[PDB]
RNA sequence: CCGAGCCUGGUGAUAGCUGGUUGUCCAAGAUAGAAUCUUAGUUCAACUUUAAAUUUGCCCACAGAACCCUCUAAAUCCCCUUGUAAAUUUAACUGUUAGUCCAAAGAGGAACAGCUCUUUGGACACUAGGAAAAAACCUUGUAGAGAGAGUAAAAAAUUUAACACCCAUAGUAGGCCUAAAAGCAGCCACCAAUUAAGAAAGCGUUCAAGCUCAACACAAAAAUCCCAAACAUAUA
RNA sequence: GUACCGUGCAAAGGUAGCAUAAUCACUUGUUCCUUAAAUAGGGACCUGUAUGAAUGGCUCCACGAGGGUUCAGCUG
RNA sequence: ACCUCGGAGCAGAACCCAACCUCCGAGCAGUACAUGCUAAGACUUCACCAGUCAAAGCGAACCUCAAUUGAUCCAAUAACUUGACCAACGGAACAAGUUACCCUAGGGAUAACAGCGCAAUCCUAUUCUAGAGUCCAUAUCAACAAUAGGGUUUACGACCUCGAUGUUGGAUCAGGACAUCCCGAUGGUGCAGCCGCUAUUAAAGGUUCGUUUGUUCAACGAUUAAAGUCCUACGUGAUCUGAGUUCAGACCGGAGUAAUCCAGGUCGGUUUCUAUCUACUUUAAUUCCUCCCUGUACGAAAGGACAAGAGAAAUAAGG
């Protein structure tokens, strides 16, 4: 009578941990629902995977949510909180390690 | 499912009955462990072995010096069930170059710097 | 309405989902309906174990015809059977799904008040035929007062103070002394060596 | 079990099977009683259907099934069917199961559900196992089907008889089990009469159909209180004697009994003679009659034949008092014919001349005799007349001191005491 | 020796199936799954072996890894130090991919199975000692000789049921109910006298009568034949 | 609807005959004879919705190392 | 019944986890035509195949959805591209039945008998004091239940045995248990006596012959003191029989187009073994009945005893 339910784990969940070094485009985590939100330098693909943006150090912290204005439901939710209540969700960052350039003595003219 | 074991960190924490019970003042601890396997790592996990083969442990009834700071502590508080543990004493302090070659290390935990093998 | 009251074989909403046998239910200290509430006497579950119709029938019964309903009365403290078990049909093998569900029981953990008792009236007028129903209970179960069951607690707190064992299996366990966490359950740790699958050793300490 | 079921009845017009007692809608009404008795399910439909031809692998002749099948099969609230007919054959069963893709219950099938659920006492319990037995047999090509498992004639080791021929075995054995428990049991209850018997207390075995009200009379009789009619049908499922007085201050034992129903397989209401052996040994039976009900004479004819498969003694048979209950609901009811007894059990209209005419009854079938005997004062005759027998007035001699005693005495009570104190 | 003869030949047919597979010695060596006309097999992975290159491998401090869900576990991941010496990669391969019990969290079954199915760990498929004999429980493992020595685990404990003695008048057969129901068939009331006694808690009387009481006072049983012998007292 | 009176459908609605059969099960069917006692045998049945007519049906003359039953005798 | 894919529990917290386990769903739809081209770095359903995300850049503007699918070859097409409920969903390009006429290789990896684990089922004993028993729980029972025990049933498990552990009944011989059917002793009884019922103790001895039926059983007939319940590989086929069942033949009813088949019936149908080893091969009796007691005790009658005594037998053992 019970047919189906025979799917494999997706295997998603954190690739990078906090302290991790992370080059460019690295996955940082791939989840199914947004359990860890994008945070500075971390950009999500269309199937809500956070992947790195630039080099740097993974760093997961909690931070006010503020969402979008167009975010019906988000705005909905927010408009029925109480005063005084704040939202608040995990966030990925990458504090970025290297600069982005540096200036060379290239020609003595 | 049987895991590995978390112990308590009150359980390392000291009382003065068990002080004056081992004989140790909580003030200038000890520098070095004495420790002694005696328990087979046979039929216990696989960590706990590992963490014998790392303490240098393989042997029975082999002392081995260890220092008494908190890596090596915390090694030993995983594989406490299968060990011995005793403060290394220095009665006539530590060997020098001198009588590096006439040290013994009695069963009291005192290793002795001269070991002439004659009546008192 | 002082006489205990009627309790359905089944809820009246039938469950569909068969549900597994978490006899984690059954096992441990009862965490709820362990202290009186609008009543003076009540029979307490000394074990785990899982209450029938037929055991709610027998409850029911004799404290009805027992009891004296102008000066006392009765309060279940047991909801009634929820929990579906399945049966399959007789000299069936093994597989081909789980059993189609065949009764509801109500589980009962150690230390849980099943039946309170209230009125005007002393502990020796009730204790009789409380005793009654708890030995024909499913699991151990006593008579219990008030005063005796503040008495019987303050005596386990008395054995495990002045106890001269210097060994405890709580203190055994939590610092997994000779590694018998190897031996142990993780439900050890909280249970103290007191509970033993749906048994509850109250010698214990 | 919560089983909705769809009521199906088949109303032969000619031929055997045209009863001209009953009428489909009376006969429907009992079948909607029985289940309701059954309870925790109900009717959710009602289906008459002509059947010229009764008897066939499928009752309905191939139209009228084919109607039948479309409308269970597109009525999708139904749960089970109940066929009202005695038995059916296991061929039909299984054909209409098939057909219906529900499951069927005959009248043998839902009195015999009925008992099972409601019977307490292991009296009872082993009874209703005997009764069951035809079922099972019946039943054991389905109940052991799952367990054949589609082996056959293929194995060659082991006791040769077939999966099918060694499961009748067991039945055999299983059969006679019961049986023997029930010869038990028959002894026990022997022995449990032995008593009541030595001090010869007068017995009136109430019987009649069920739900006469037998339960209700017998209440209103002795006085009882623990005594509960019920409005279900096959309440009173086990013998019990209750003691009432008369107005002789005679001591008297009522039976009750199980119901009657008609349109039964006679084996069913048999295998509880292990218990209604206590109306073979009674002294009086009182039949009820609920004459209210429109079947009365249908009724009637069902009980009669049921006591004489029953085989109690034909003196007994003779002499039934019959008492008219219901009659509340039957406003200015007439009796007919003599020697019957108009009463309203609920009401407690007749009781007191039912009482007077079973007391007549009672003197009459116990032998017992009622005289006037002079007695001496001081002597404990006075006493020993009161203690073994129930006097109706002492007119006391004070001059020989002395006295006249009118005594309802048996035979055997009168010799012990007229050798005790000659 | 015919569900299709016999002989020869193709023919050393083919067989994922069974059986067999012969000198000495040492060493490493039991390990997730996927697909498969596939679950009696095989290919890949994993594990294992060998050789080679290189540098980090294991243990692991804080900090860190989600709401749903009100609470909600043993833990895990990550991880510098530290104790350690292994690890990754390259090259070439086979063999194992038909598994048992024990502890623990569970699921199915019937909170049966020496049952079945996952997960964490152990042991066994290897040595030795113990639990009687003993794969899976406990002790212990790296190998030889010794007519030395200290130890590890390691021997079951229980024997259970006594309980008063004396005394009882009485408003009255309290009312009602009933033929009678007087403490005692049922309902109402349940006061009250004596120093002290229920308008009666049980027997009993058809009803009474009479007997007390509350009161004054002073664990086990099955089928060949039980199953070491025995022992309570000489210093841990 | 009350066997007969009409009716739907079909190619035709199983006719004669026999019938618990060597004939699914119910089955040891119900009865009478047979026996002290019969799940056997024989005779019958509103007996087959799974009998039935050259996939031959019923009847009975002889025959049979066929399968049942049986009187009397015979005998380890 | 299922076979592929996804979500949620089992699997509470990195990942991963089985089940003929519990539940839900999918084999699309909608919008857009930059759902264009390129390209770092990563994830990855534990392999591979496949599947995912994506910075920067060019070119422009200023995708939703959990699943929503399928390889190669090969066909169609100028090309771009398209093609299978290949759903047995890693997919043979295209092939069903039946075999008891059967065969070979294996399997105790896997069933039937037996053993064994377990005790759901079955059986037994106590506790509970509701209810039967006129009153009265406990003379005899006993509901709801509780606690124990047994290993006779049907199962369930698949642990030994498939390079054979021969199978149901019957004959023969029986060994054992006692939870005793009879005989012995005793307590209770709703034990007046006779019959009885119940319990403790007792396993030395005994525990019938027949009609159908292959029957173990059951029914019936006649008896008996009784015609006990079980275990022993459902004791015992190298001691026996084969009536049933269970090969090859054939008929009836039914299924199928047929081969052939049936939880059906029915007639017939091969019972091997010279004993090597172990073991073994000469170890005070019960019961019924007759008379008398005695028509006594008992009892209202009906009926009707013990004990003591005498005599007879039957079986069993030995001659
Ligand atoms: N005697 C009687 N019963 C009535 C009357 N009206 C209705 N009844 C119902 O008749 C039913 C009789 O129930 P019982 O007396 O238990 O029935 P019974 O005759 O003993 O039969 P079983 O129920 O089989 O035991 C009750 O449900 C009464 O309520 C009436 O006038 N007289
Ligand atoms: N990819 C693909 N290949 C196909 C498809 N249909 C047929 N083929 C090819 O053709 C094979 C099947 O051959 P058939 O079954 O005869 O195909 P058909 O179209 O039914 O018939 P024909 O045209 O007569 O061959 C496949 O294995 C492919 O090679 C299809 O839908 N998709
Ligand atoms: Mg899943
Ligand atoms: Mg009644
Ligand atoms: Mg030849
Ligand atoms: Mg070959
Ligand atoms: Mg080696
Ligand atoms: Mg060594
Ligand atoms: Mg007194
Ligand atoms: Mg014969
Ligand atoms: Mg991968
Ligand atoms: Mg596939
Ligand atoms: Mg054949
Ligand atoms: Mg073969
Ligand atoms: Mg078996
Ligand atoms: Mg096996
Ligand atoms: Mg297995
Ligand atoms: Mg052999
Ligand atoms: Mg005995
Ligand atoms: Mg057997
Ligand atoms: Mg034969
Ligand atoms: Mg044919
Ligand atoms: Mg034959
Ligand atoms: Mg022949
Ligand atoms: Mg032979
Ligand atoms: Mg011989």
């Amino acid at each position: 009578k019970n047919l189906g339910g025979k799917s494999s784990g997706r295997r998603q969940g954190i690739k990078k941990m906090e302290g991790h070094y992370v080059h460019a485009g690295n996955i940082i985590a791939t989840q199914r629902h947004f359990r860890w939100h994008p945070g500075a330098h971390v950009g999500v693909g269309k199937n809500k995977c956070l992947y790195a943006l630039e080099e740097g150090i993974v760093r997961y912290t909690k931070e006010v949510y503020v969402p979008h204005p167009r975010n019906t439901e988000a705005v909905d939710l927010i408009t029925r909180l109480p005063k005084g209540a704040v939202l608040y969700k995990t966030f990925v960052h990458v504090v970025p390690a290297k600069p982005e350039g540096t200036f060379k003595l290239v020609a003595m003219l | 499912k049987f895991t590995r074991s978390r112990i308590p960190e009150k359980v390392f924490q000291a009382s003065p009955e068990d002080h004056e019970k081992y004989g140790g003042d909580p003030q200038n601890p000890h520098k070095l462990h004495i420790v002694t396997r005696i328990k087979s790592t046979r039929r216990r996990p696989y960590w706990e072995k590992d963490i014998i083969k790392m303490l240098g442990l393989e042997k029975a009834h082999t002392p081995q010096v260890h220092k008494n700071i908190p890596s090596v502590n915390a090694k030993l508080k995983v594989v406490k069930h299968l060990i011995r543990i005793k403060p290394l004493k220095l009665p006539q302090g530590l060997p020098a170059e001198e009588n590096m070659s006439n040290t013994c290390l009695k069963s009291t935990g005192e290793l002795v710097v001269q070991w002439h093998l004659k009546p008192v | 309405k002082p006489k205990l009251r009627f309790i359905e074989r089944a809820p009246l909403v039938p469950k569909v989902r068969r549900e597994p046998k978490n006899l984690s239910d059954i096992r441990g200290p009862s965490t709820e309906a362990t202290e009186f509430t609008e009543g003076n006497f009540a029979i307490l579950a000394l074990g785990g174990g899982y209450l029938h119709w037929g055991h709610f029938e027998m409850m029911r019964l004799t404290i009805n015809r027992s009891m004296d309903p102008k000066n006392m009365f009765a309060i279940w403290r047991v909801p009634a059977p929820f929990k579906p078990i399945t049966r399959k049909s007789v000299g069936h093998r093994m597989g081909g799904g789980k059993g189609a569900i065949d009764h509801y029981v109500t589980p009962v953990k150690a230390g849980r008040l099943v039946v309170e008792m209230g009125g005007r009236c002393e502990f020796e007028e009730v204790q009789g035929f409380l005793d009654q129903v708890a030995h024909k209970l499913p699991f151990a179960a006593k008579a219990v007062s008030r005063g005796t069951l503040e008495k019987m607690r303050k005596d386990q707190e008395e054995r495990e103070r002045n106890n001269q064992n210097p060994w405890t299996f709580e203190r055994i366990a939590t610092a997994n002394m000779l590694g018998i966490r190897k031996v142990l359950s993780p439900y050890d740790l909280t249970h103290k060596g007191k509970y033993w699958g749906k048994f509850y050793m109250p010698k214990r300490v | 079990g919560t089983q909705r079921v769809c009521l199906v009845h088949p109303d032969v017009k000619w031929g055997p099977g045209k009863s001209q007692m009953t009428r489909a809608e009376w006969q429907v009404a009992e079948a909607t009683a029985l289940v309701h008795t059954l309870d925790g399910w109900s009717v959710v439909q009602t289906m008459v259907v002509s059947t010229k031809t009764p008897d066939r692998k499928l009752i309905f002749g191939k139209g009228n099934f084919e109607h039948l099948t479309e409308k269970i099969r597109g009525s999708p609230d139904i749960t089970c069917v109940f066929l009202n007919v005695e038995r059916m054959a296991a061929p039909t069963k299984k054909e209409l199961e098939a057909a219906w893709g529900v499951e069927v219950f005959d009248r043998f099938t839902v009195v015999l559900h009925i008992f099972r659920c409601n019977a307490r006492t292991k009296e009872a319990r082993l009874q209703v196992a005997l009764a069951e037995m035809p079922l099972h047999r019946s039943n054991l090509k389905r109940d052991v089907a799952h367990l054949y498992r589609g082996v056959g004639s293929r194995y060659i080791m082991g006791s040769g008889e077939s999966f099918m021929q060694l499961q009748q075995r067991l039945l055999r054995e299983k059969e006679a089990k019961i049986r023997k428990a029930l010869d038990r049991l028959r002894k026990k209850r022997h022995l449990l009469r032995r008593q009541r018997t030595r001090r010869e207390f007068p017995v009136i075995s109430v019987v009649g159909y069920t739900n006469c009200g037998k339960t209700t009379l017998i209440k209103a009789l002795t006085g009882d209180a623990a005594i509960q009619p019920r409005d279900q049908l096959f309440a009173t499922l086990d013998v019990t004697a209750h003691a009432g007085t008369l107005p002789s201050r005679m001591t008297v034992l009522y039976v009750d009994t199980i119901g009657f129903l008609s349109q039964l397989p006679h084996g069913l209401i048999e295998s509880f003679s292990a218990t209604l052996e206590d109306v073979a040994h009674s002294d009086l039976i009182l039949h009820v009659r609920d004459v209210s009900h429109p079947e009365a004479e249908l009724q009637k004819c069902s009980v009669l034949s049921t006591l004489r498969g029953l085989q109690l003694p034909a003196p007994l048979l003779d002499s039934m008092v019959e008492v008219h209950n219901k009659v509340d609901l039957v406003p200015g009811y007439s009796p007919t014919e003599p020697n019957v007894v108009p009463v309203s059990a609920l009401r407690g209209h007749g009781l007191q001349e039912l009482k007077a005419e079973l007391d007549a009854a009672v003197l009459k079938a116990t032998g017992r005799q009622i005289l006037t005997l002079r007695v001496r004062l001081a002597g404990a005759q006075l006493s020993w007349l009161y203690k073994e027998a129930t006097v109706q007035e002492v007119d006391v001699i004070p001059e020989d001191g002395a006295a006249d005693v009118r005594v309802i005495i048996s035979n055997s009570a009168y010799g012990k005491f007229r050798k005790l104190f000659p």
